[PDB]
RNA sequence: GACUGGAGUGCAGAAGAGGAGAGUGGAAUUCCACGUGUAGCGGUGAAAUGCGUAGAUAUGUGGAGGAACACCAGUGGCGAAGGCGACUCUCUGGUCUGUAACUGACGCUGAGGCGCGAAAGCGUGGGGAGCAAACAGGAUUAGAUACCCUGGUAGUCCACGCCGUAAACGAUGAGUGCUAAGUGUUAGGGGGUUUCCGCCCCUUAGUGCUGCAGCUAACGCAUUAAGCACUCCGCCUGGGGAG
């Protein structure tokens, strides 16, 4: 079950490193689909997310 | 004195295991051509085992009880010369990995009969 | 158009200079052909990684409008020009 | 193309008041948009992806041109005129 | 002359690695300097060529340079095709869903033309880290103008302009309609129920799997037909010579 489509908080921001911190392991990496009960719609938007906030530094590479 | 760090790395060639100090300067190192190996026998489990052993063994000179492993390539004397370290009397902390990944930057040589 | 900025300065920055930096780039935006709605922080909080031997920095926002955006240009050349940004980003709405 | 812009030149042009799906408005809208993507073109001569559109424009244009041309004719020699065709 | 199921505009929404430009990030290969540092490293089926006490290999720090962008990422998205994967902004194209507002057949194809068009390659000027045709050396071999190893120039990258080929392939032309199902998956809409959530069913455009009829020489295609029919274009008429 997905957290966004059963929450209806269709939103997602870069900027809730709290929230975003659920879905990219200890090392840093994006987890997938199967693994984190996430749509694809939201998957895209969360890889997007992280991106910008990797690239602002509010999460790590590594 | 205390404490090192140990870089292993095995390949399908050879391997060399180098303990150094926790910022970095080197104390000793050996691997299985220094060891006495000359073929392919320096890319055995034994071999990584025996320049783990003298390694550690000489790094007694300024002495130490533990070790930070750091473990590079894929060589299968990693297991062994982890064993090597952990049985010649040394209190290995931790192993960690330093496998040299890029993110689909510079490309590799080609395959082999190509 | 609804744009929105990120940005991070340096640590080593007293308020004096911090304010006058951030006013600097608020007059650089709002001077052009947009106006700040909005210009807030989060705090000098920590980086994911090292930029520099800097690892925390001051995390502000500012929420915009515009049509033109070479407010937006100018804020980004002359920011990384600067030796007090680091890092800003950009986004529409 | 912006919506204001479009309902201004749509406006403008329409034949009655109720009216925006005539050929009249739509060889109008069309004349804007091929004309700002001419000018995208000779700014980013190698975006042929939009080129492609830009001929598609060009192509619809000149089909609800030659059908008003053949069902009246006097709304025809007025359209290029007032739009600036040929 | 008239009408709206085709075609299109409007209106409300939704996705997207669709394209061009500019800038930007860190991994990571190499190189430069400096410490620590001692005799090997590399590679193979074995080796050897080669690098190394003028000090490597590695290890840490800092700096330079360019190329591609892990995870996400998936018979998933988009595009006419080629093809398009790091991020942001600007400029742009096209698609689908719903409405029945607007025009009222405005359409389908499309010879001859016009443009685009992987990689290699060509001209001019940069850049050139890696990989690497050619080439050199070492092995191999009966021989080896090769596979194999160590090095390595063109190139690969960029700007501009040519070249216009491909196993350019779904080896399957574009369009329209009709003719059983089951099931995933994507982007939407509608309704029943329920506290939203969630389940269910119906429907639109895609994308895939398996299958009925029917077709096929068979393999197999099967509402994404290779079925049943109509329009249009291109092409074939034994192999080779001969593209
Ligand atoms: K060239
Ligand atoms: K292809
Ligand atoms: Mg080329």
């Amino acid at each position: 079950v997905c957290y966004f489509t059963s929450n209806g908080i269709t939103h997602i921001d870069y900027k809730d490193v709290e929230l975003l911190k659920k879905f990219v392991s200890e090392r840093g990496k994006i987890l997938p689909r199967r693994v984190t009960g996430t749509s694809a719609k939201y998957q895209r938007k969360l890889t997007v997310a992280i991106k910008r906030s990797r690239q602002m530094a509010l999460l790590p590479f590594v | 004195i205390e404490s090192g760090i140990a870089h292993i790395r095995s390949t399908f060639n050879n391997t060399i295991v180098m303990i150094t100090d926790t910022h970095g300067n080197a104390l000793a190192w050996s691997s299985a051509g220094s060891l006495g190996f000359k073929g392919s026998r320096k890319s055995t489990p034994f071999a990584a085992q025996m320049a783990a052993e003298s390694a550690a063994k000489s790094a007694q000179e300024h002495g130490l009880k533990t070790l930070e492993v750091t473990v590079k390539g894929p060589g299968s004397g990693r297991e062994a010369a982890i064993r090597a370290l952990q049985a010649a009397g040394l209190e290995v902390t931790a192993i960690k990995d330093v496998t040299p990944v890029p993110h689909n930057g510079c490309r590799p040589p080609k395959r082999r009969r190509v | 158009r609804k744009y929105e900025i990120m940005y991070i300065i340096r640590p080593n920055i007293e308020e004096d200079e911090k304010k006058a930096v951030v006013e600097r780039f608020d007059g650089i935006l709002t001077e052009n052909g947009a106006e700040i709605i909005e210009s807030k922080e989060w705090g000098k909080r920590r980086l994911a990684y090292e930029i520099n031997d800097y690892r925390d920095g001051f995390y502000h926002i500012v929420k915009l409008n515009a049509d033109k955006a070479d407010s937006i240009n100018e804020f980004d050349r002359l920011a990384k020009i600067s030796d007090d940004i680091i890092r800003h980003m950009v986004i529409k709405e | 193309l912006t919506q204001e812009r479009k309902n201004e030149i749509i406006a403008e042009y329409r034949v009655h008041d109720t009216d925006t799906g005539s050929p009249e408005v739509q060889i109008a809208v069309l004349t804007a948009e091929i004309n700002s993507l001419n000018e995208h073109v000779r700014v980013h001569k190698k975006d042929h992806h939009s080129y492609r559109g830009l001929m598609k424009m060009v192509g619809h244009r000149r089909n609800l041109l030659t059908y008003l041309r053949k069902k009246d004719v006097q709304r025809y020699r007025e359209l290029i005129k007032r739009l600036g065709l040929r």
